[PDB]
């Protein structure tokens, strides 16, 4: 299997992006396999 | 090797994630390559650095992203889709709570190829990398950032 890489862009900030989403606060635990789960 | 935002391909082919070349070194999430090699042109990358807990791996030498979330301030993913062109989607964080402290977390919700996207702060600096989170049904992405 062949796994290779493209260019797609500059790292840069754009003023003129689309604005969107939430801003949950969670509490989250994280496992030895590197998986979030949520904790109550 | 020139710095920027790279999409990572397999072999027809797909894109089964991306990833940032900063200083010489290419940035990507583990679940995005499990390490293999990459092809660059006619170059070879070689993993470096990983981390299966963080979900990160570094090529060519050690992990370089430093910067970090203020807390306060808007971000914007430098999202790269499949077939879709680099694009700025700018969003207020919200915080994934642990144990261990506090991480931003992004509610955005693009096509599983699009993980390792970088997340930037207003300077253009790489905050974190997309595609390691949770289910709430929205997706929710950490901010996740390495050690330099």
């Amino acid at each position: 299997v062949d796994m290779y890489i493209e260019r797609a862009g500059d790292i840069t900030w754009e003023k003129d992006a689309e604005v969107t989403g939430n801003s949950p606060r969670l509490d989250v635990a994280l496992d030895e396999s590197g998986d979030f789960s949520l904790v109550e | 090797t020139t710095d920027g935002v790279y999409r990572v391909m397999t072999r027809g082919s797909t894109q089964v994630g991306v990833g940032v070349m900063q200083e010489g070194v290419f940035h990507t999430m583990w679940h995005v390559t499990k390490g293999a090699a990459l092809r660059s042109g006619e170059g070879r990358l070689d993993p470096y650095w990983g981390d299966v807990k963080q979900d990160l791996v570094s090529y060519c030498g050690p992990w370089k992203l430093d910067a970090a979330w203020d807390g306060l301030s808007e971000v914007q993913l430098l999202a790269v889709p499949p077939g879709e062109r680099a694009k700025n989607i700018q969003t207020l964080p919200g915080i994934f709570k642990t144990k261990d402290g506090d991480i931003g977390a992004v509610a955005l919700d693009y096509p599983a190829g699009t993980s390792g996207s970088p997340i930037l702060d207003k300077s253009g600096r790489v905050i974190g990398l997309y595609g390691n989170g949770v289910v709430i049904g929205s997706y929710v992405s950490a901010i996740t950032q390495g050690k330099r």
